[PDB]
């Protein structure tokens, strides 16, 4: 009996009764160092253990999972390198910031021009959050990575109006955008549980940097770079920075990201959006 | 045990008018009703049984009707010899239960 | 044909029962699967992640919900003052509802295992001090002073050295499992009371802020288990979803 | 044969509470349910809720469930309802009428 | 202390209500004896909040069809329930040609007949279902008129349900249908935080901005219980 | 002369009536078509006096649900019967959300359908059930207001039953339900003397002090028969 | 599919029948069991314990029920006077209803085996005497005098030496089993009559009490068996339990 | 097939048919010297055979049955010793006396102060009943041990009133309490069948003492000492003491009990009740 | 929640003519109808209940009838004391709902 | 479950047909038999007298 | 006879489901087949023209 069920890809076998020829009609069954350099780039971020998201390094597409007949392009050096985006400024009234990937890099560098000439897209990313403060400051940040981060609206506040987020909200670019309701993350989901996703705490009395290695997470081997945004990047201060008068009032935050193992397919004419 | 309540308790009416008295059961018997007439210091007498059919020796002025639980008894037209208390009975389940009684006076 | 007699339970539909039904589309084959990172084969892997516990929950914080994730720590005139106290039962209305463990303990009635509550100091680098963190077995109220809170299982934790502490709530129970405790008759499952006490004081130099905020974090250990799956109290549908 | 006497008209500023009283006689008080009915302008009527005066049994209208309570004293015969957070459109004449034996149906006589 | 209860198999093996199809005699929406229903799991809250725990999910479904009159009574009436795959003809009446079921699967069931179960495989063209899709499936300039297209995954539209009273004439009885789903042979990926806010719409996670509810229950002081 | 009949397995393998749930159209208690029932075995005398022979007991149960109108007639009406574990939502009406059964087990059965049986395991958090619990499950000072808490074992509260007529509208038929229990896979400990006095309440063994009945039957003289 | 024809007995619910039903909660596991003392795997272990038999049951003892557990023994003017007599059928209304064997023989119709009736002397240490304890096979009435009670199976038992005696009622029956005897037609199962006679006298010295009380005790032997499980006559529910 | 049934802990196997994956849904199936010294204490109680309740000596908690992670305390010498409680006096109108365990010892000795500082509790007990009378007296006592002995009320005597026993009745202490209805044991259960539980007869012409070794009987390995009372101790005279005038009119009864193998867990602050 | 609508809203008729007022329910109750008469500044009074049976103290000029959903009330012959508003009630499901009312004036 | 179709002869009671019914009293055992003279295992032994 | 309980999906007709039905004409035999050119065992052979 050939297996047409939905569990056939797993390596775990179950004991299941079936009275028919199709296996999906069966029952449920009982269960049994370093100096990081992308190509030519360097950061200082210390030290030793950094967070690999879901315990997988970014790699290429295996031949079993790729249905594309064409041979993909792999511009190793020109694509994969540290890209420093626009700097933010922390304020006592600040709320948060969210970036969409790979939205920010579509307009920047060779990586941006290849995503325009090519239809499909695959890459891993490397996120580096950068914040600096003296030993007299205090505060905490939460840097998270949320696969498939939707943006919900307030429905006008009465709840009876149907409202959708505009294009500028869902496609921020390298300038990011600010959250108007950090507690629900503007998704209707709590901030307290945000740490279920890969996260790193930036605490001003311990570490000034954060690094998250994000693999490629999608239901399909290749995806479109312009239409579909994979995962968001949330920097939300949990504890407000507090400093006595006379210290430095402007504390910037810098986001430097790099792609890892980027494959492009389906060469075509230039398409902006 | 099924209980029955009659309304009203005391109905005062003169001679020549129609009188409608009711009997209500807690459960639906469908088959069983008996209306009685007891004069003062006399034994009861059966008038209409099975909620419709009138008994022997009963004048044709008495027409009972009903179905299900709620039942009724209509008297047209009232005469001078018909004053007295009225009762209602169930045949359906033991014990056989009787109503509280309805006194019929002259207005 | 074969003689057969039907038994009670015929023509009943049990939602939870595992049956075998007829295929709608013969000869079908699924889309071949690929490798997607982060596969979850059991929910206990999720209950072991460390999520923010809300120790500060008040009626004045409902207008600004972000104040609910941290509770303040300041220099004190008197020594030994109580800072925070809350119950340790995860499936009970209170601080534990913001934890992913708390929302996944609503789908299950009985729970048994040792929990963990981690604290994180967000203050400055020049801030020094030590605070006592205790756990009181059931049967008492909130300890009146620190001399009664030492008699439990406590840990002494320093700000200037370690920026995080892991308190392991042991499993102390008169039963192998435990149901969700609440007011009235079911309170016999009460887990305990977790308190935080100033031991010395919070000492700050000239120029550093005199206030500090601690973030609470909670998770589960390896032996934490659950059973008797159940509906949840939190989600409420009063009207049709349009 | 059956008399139901209520309280007198009452005036109150918005935001406060009010408690009425309904006293009856002529029948066994524990064997008959009681209901409350409000009449707004002009002819509009609504159904507040019923009560069964043995120990307690209560049924509220889903709209008025939060704005009204029902209590019954079984020693001295009375029926009292209390209203919380009054407003402008809550001013109406209120009725109390007896129900059916062991039943909320069989509309009030 | 066995972990079997906490497995994702036993957690999704419960059966729950996806949708309610109503087909009355008198009314507005369906008076003609046929009802078309687009496939959505987001209609009801309890089953939705389980599926939104995760991001990507791969599973096979088993549906159960409970037919009764809206008051609970049952009468001997014959019914047909067919599955219309995406792009097939949708019947415009109960006498139309789409009911000849020369291809599309159909079911012949009575009201007194015990409920009907069918096993539905995983037909999505992708490797797994995704309830959260960030992007615009179209191309070109994105205006405010097509903004409704946000969060619409073309891979998640699996067809349209259809049901009719079997016959040329009209039946006097009004029927209502409650469809259930039992998730089996399930795989999961990338867990997400659960939703503490009340649901509003089916297609997008909108929350009422004035109704924001604190997850935890408030108390007086943090030094007391 | 085999002892198999005297074994505790065959002695508890009989089936008996635990409770009677009534759901009429007209009346006082349940007029709305839904009935919630807290789980208690103490309601009826015969099955209770067997379980009170022992102290601690560990067993699995099999319930049978007999639905009929109070006069014995049967009509084609659809019914739902679900099990609410401790701490779940209890439905306040028949249209509420608690009936979506996304987790809680439920049953779909008709009146003409043969009775429904379900196997219930041993879910008590302790190692065995105890019908006799000496103590106060609370703490602190014990006054006369909370004195009702005596003999209340928190381990013995297993949930609440729930049943409704399936539909949005109300059904004209009044239903009554008789639930039965068959104790199987039973273990026993610490036998006790049987109760010679009539039962009074469910939760505590109160006996009427003026009604005290001599166990044996009296006779005239001990030298005669 | 498989051709099948239904047979009578379809759609019937037999309370005693052992079937197989559907599980309500898949993947469930019980609370792991522990060792609890005093496990009873069979009811005959309970029927063999020794419980107080009530020989003295009168219409004047109903106001003071404690007088019912003992019957008096006093010095007699005439020798050979009868003290106590009662029937030996355990499942019959009478003395045997206070025995745990009697209440467990109500749940079973037929019973076969040898019983035992033990007596205990609660009098003083200076009390001396011997009494005859006899068992009469069925067919006779209570023996008029002692000369007719010797012809059965009797035992002679002394107060001043042994404080307890075990009388073994043999199994004498025309049938392998025996049902519960009662008045009228079913009395053909009558077991017998157990009598107690003064043989010598009850002798007391100066200063010791002239009265004494004997407590009766009854149990079953190893070969006692029961069958045909049944409802019981004793328990009565006339009204709903509130 | 893993066994989820309720009989899995037993060592006896049955033949049972199952059509499903869960074993609890299967059918019922066919069935197949001395000088006693606690630490420093001595009694005189004679002789030879004494009653072990249910044929088990008090022992510690096995590692398989204990779910408590903490290490329990075992104060061998200070805890386990003979404790002499208050003496009673037998009268011709007397009825009976009942003690609750471990109620009597919560206020006495080191055993009392450890039960207050500790949450859980486990111990075995040793009960010694003491009565003395001359050879001219007569009488009989019945000393029984009833696990989980509930106290029922008279319901006002009409039966329609719901009444519960007060705290002083259900928590007597070392002074015990008297039974107002010995025939029903104030539980609604007969006295004639009381001997089903472990018992010893004290007969004044034979033995002056009684000893019952009681193990720890509960559904849980550890229990709370303050809230939950395990078993009662009933001394009910079946035969009234009768003595001629001039003898000793006061016959006392003394109860000396000792714990055996006491384990304490869950150290906390002092809790009285 | 079942709603009921009465027609007409205001019916003006002189003395001596028959008047038929109607009450319609969204769902089919079959068992339950109550017609009320509320004079000006007075408490309501029950006239006919159970859609057919007239209550106590009600004159025989009022005959109600109906089945299923649609119900009716017929008044023959109208007198001078019968003017006032009329209402209709359902016993069937909570909440108990009332009609909008029908004013009866003199032509 | 197992697919099955019923055939004519369902729900009929044939008096002579040999079926299998459900036991009323589980765990029961008969009174042990003894030797009674004159056992008749077939009726033709009677027809030969 | 054999104890059996019915499950949901009884008495339903699924058009696509593959069952087993009863033969109308016992002892029947088909007309013996011959070789006809151009046999199509799969539709993808047609889609490639
Ligand atoms: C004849 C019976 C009809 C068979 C219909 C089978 C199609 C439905 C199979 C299950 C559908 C997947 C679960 C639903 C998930 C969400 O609603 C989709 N993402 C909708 O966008
Ligand atoms: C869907 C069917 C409902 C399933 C309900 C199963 C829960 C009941 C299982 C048996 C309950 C144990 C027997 C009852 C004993 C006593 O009543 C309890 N000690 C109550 O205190």
């Amino acid at each position: 009996e050939n297996s047409n069920s939905a569990s056939e890809g797993s390596t775990i076998n179950y004991t299941t009764i079936n009275y028919y020829k199709d296996a999906y009609a069966a029952s449920a069954g009982r269960q049994d160092a370093q100096l990081t350099i992308g190509n030519s780039t360097i950061t200082t971020q210390e030290a030793a253990n950094i967070v690999i998201a879901y315990g997988e390094w970014p790699e290429y597409c295996p031949d079993t999972d790729a249905t594309a007949v064409d041979k993909p392009t792999r511009p190793d050096v020109s694509v994969n390198r540290f890209f420093t985006l626009d700097t933010k400024s922390w304020a006592k009234d600040s709320k948060g910031w969210y970036w969409k990937f790979p939205d920010v890099l579509t307009e920047v560098g060779v990586f941006g021009q290849n995503a325009q000439f090519h239809y499909l897209y695959r890459s891993g990313f490397c996120v580096h959050v950068q914040c600096n403060a003296s030993k007299f400051h205090q505060g905490a940040l939460l840097v998270a990575v949320l696969p498939e981060y939707v943006l919900g609206t307030i429905a006008g506040g009465t709840g009876n109006e149907n409202s959708h987020p505009p294009y500028a909200t869902t496609q921020p670019g390298q300038v990011g955008a600010v959250l108007t309701h950090p507690y629900v993350l503007d998704a209707g989901i709590p901030l307290s549980q945000l740490t279920v996703c890969p996260h790193q705490w930036i605490n001003l009395r311990t570490n000034n940097c954060a690094t998250i290695i994000v693999p490629y997470m999608n239901t399909v081997p290749f995806d479109s770079a312009l239409n579909h945004c994979n995962f968001g990047l949330l920097v939300i201060p949990v504890v407000p920075l507090d400093f006595n008068a006379g210290a430095t009032s402007e504390i910037p935050i810098t986001v430097t990201i790099a792609p890892m193992c980027a494959e492009f397919a389906g060469l075509r004419q230039a398409v902006k959006q | 045990d099924i209980q029955m309540t009659q309304s009203p308790a005391s109905l005062s009416v003169s001679v020549g008018e129609t009188v409608t008295i009711t009997c209500r059961a807690s459960e639906n018997i469908y088959s069983n009703l008996a209306w009685y007439q007891q004069k003062q210091g006399k034994s009861p007498q059966l008038l209409v049984y099975a909620a419709t059919n009138l008994a022997d020796g009963v004048p044709s002025r008495f027409s009972g009707s009903g179905s299900g639980t709620q039942y009724s008894l209509k008297i047209n037209s009232l005469q001078s010899e018909d004053f007295g208390t009225y009762y209602c009975q169930q045949f359906w389940d033991t014990p056989f239960t009787f109503g509280s009684g309805t006194k019929l006076a002259i207005k | 044909g074969i003689p057969t007699e039907l038994k009670p339970g015929t023509n009943q539909f049990l939602t939870t029962d595992d049956g075998v039904s007829a295929p709608i589309l013969p000869g079908f084959h699924p889309t071949p699967p690929i490798h997607i990172p982060g596969e979850v084969r059991n929910l206990l892997e999720i209950c072991r992640v460390e999520t923010i516990l809300e120790v500060n929950n008040l009626k004045t914080n409902e207008t600004t919900p972000m104040q609910r994730l941290c509770f303040p720590v300041s220099v004190q005139s008197k020594t030994g003052e109580l800072c925070a106290a809350f119950r340790a039962d995860p499936g009970r209305d209170g601080p534990w509802q913001s934890t992913i463990l708390g929302q996944l303990c609503r789908y299950y009635t009985q729970w048994s295992g040792s929990l963990e509550v981690t604290f994180m100091f967000a203050g400055s680098f020049m801030a020094t001090g030590k605070m006592l963190i205790a756990y009181t077995p059931p049967g008492g109220s909130v300890p009146a002073d620190r001399i009664t809170a030492m008699l439990g299982t406590h840990v002494i934790w320093d700000f200037g050295l370690q920026s995080s502490v892991t308190l392991v709530v042991p499993w102390i129970s008169n039963t192998h499992y435990r149901a969700h405790a609440r007011a009235g008759y079911f309170d016999y499952y009460t887990t305990g009371i977790i308190t935080i006490w100033y031991q010395t004081n919070y000492v700050v130099p000239i120029g550093a802020p005199t206030t500090a905020y601690i973030v609470a974090l909670a998770a589960a250990q390896d032996n934490f288990t659950m059973k008797l799956c159940k509906d949840t109290e939190d989600i409420e549908q009063t009207a049709n979803i349009q | 044969e059956v008399q139901l006497q209520q309280s007198g008209p009452e005036l109150v500023k918005p935001g406060a509470s009010v408690k009425m009283s309904c006293k009856t006689s002529g029948y066994t008080f524990t064997e008959n349910t009681m209901h409350w009915v409000r009449q707004s302008h002009g002819k509009s009527l609504e159904w507040i809720g019923g009560i069964y005066p043995k120990n307690d049994d209560t049924k509220y209208n889903q709209k008025f469930k939060g704005k009204a309570t029902l209590t019954v004293d079984k020693s001295s015969s009375t029926a009292c309802m209390e209203l919380r957070s009054l407003t402008s459109e809550d001013s109406a004449v209120y009725y109390c009428a007896r129900g059916d034996y062991e039943n909320y149906f069989y509309a009030m006589d | 202390h066995s972990t079997q209860e906490t497995a994702i198999g036993n957690f999704f093996s419960r059966a729950g209500l996806v949708s309610i199809i109503t087909m009355p005699t008198m009314g507005t929406q369906n008076t003609d004896g046929y009802a078309n229903w687009d496939i959505d799991l987001m209609g009801y809250a309890q089953l939705r909040r389980k599926c939104e725990l995760f991001t990507y999910m791969r599973f096979d479904a088993e549906f159960t069809f409970v037919v009764a009159k809206p008051n609970g009574e049952l009468v001997p009436q014959l019914l047909q329930y067919m599955y219309v795959p995406p792009g097939a003809p949708k019947p415009t009446s109960r006498d139309s040609f789409a009911w000849q079921t020369a291809t599309n699967p159909s079911v012949f069931v009575k009201m007194t007949d015990p409920p009907a179960q069918v096993s539905v495989p995983f037909m999505s063209p992708a490797s797994a279902y995704q309830w959260f899709y960030d992007g615009y499936p179209t191309f070109g300039e994105h205006l405010q008129a097509n903004d409704l297209d946000y969060g619409q995954c073309p891979n998640n539209m699996m067809g349209t349900f259809s049901i009719r009273t079997v016959g040329t004439k009209k039946s006097p009885h009004s029927i209502t249908l409650r469809v259930y789903m039992r998730i089996k042979h399930v795989r999961a990926w990338i867990p997400r935080p659960l939703r503490n806010q009340p649901y509003l719409f089916k297609t997008n996670p909108n929350y009422k901005g004035n109704d924001i509810k604190c997850t935890s229950t408030s108390r007086d002081k943090i030094t007391t219980l």
